[PDB]
């Protein structure tokens, strides 16, 4: 029972760290190739950051989701 | 010369001493004529 609370604990941790490490996969790749690209056509930076924004947003929100419930359940956590 | 502009268009990204000019010190001449005479001056109109 408390042990069922440390295995929450550690299933939080898991969605935390983990999909964190999703994200610091997906904006790596897309600040090296936006980098790249931008440097290829330094001219249009305007609409290249805004599809650029775009992408970052379409990527990161299921690891966020996992983050959240995993607080959510660190504090709210259902039958405690 | 059709793709040297399509590549300088595509590709803007620097103009080479061959495109653009520096400040000239000394400037060359690529001078043509004949080992024939009897043309008139032409040759000669050239060399004026």
């Amino acid at each position: 029972m408390e042990l069922t609370l440390g295995l929450v604990a550690i299933a939080s941790a898991i969605l935390i760290a983990f999909g964190a490490l999703g994200t610091a996969i997906g904006f790596g790749l897309l600040g090296g190739r936006f980098l790249e690209a931008v440097a290829r056509q330094p001219e249009l930076a305007p609409q290249l950051q805004t599809r650029m924004f775009l992408i970052a947003g379409l990527l990161d929100a299921v690891p966020m989701i996992g983050v959240g419930i995993g607080l959510f359940f660190i504090f709210a956590n259902p039958f405690v | 010369r059709r793709v040297i502009a399509h590549l300088v268009q595509a590709n803007p990204e620097y103009k080479h001493r061959y495109m653009v000019d520096r400040p000239v010190k000394r400037v060359g001449y690529i001078i043509v004529s004949s080992d024939r005479g009897l043309a008139g001056g032409l040759n000669i109109n050239l060399f004026k």
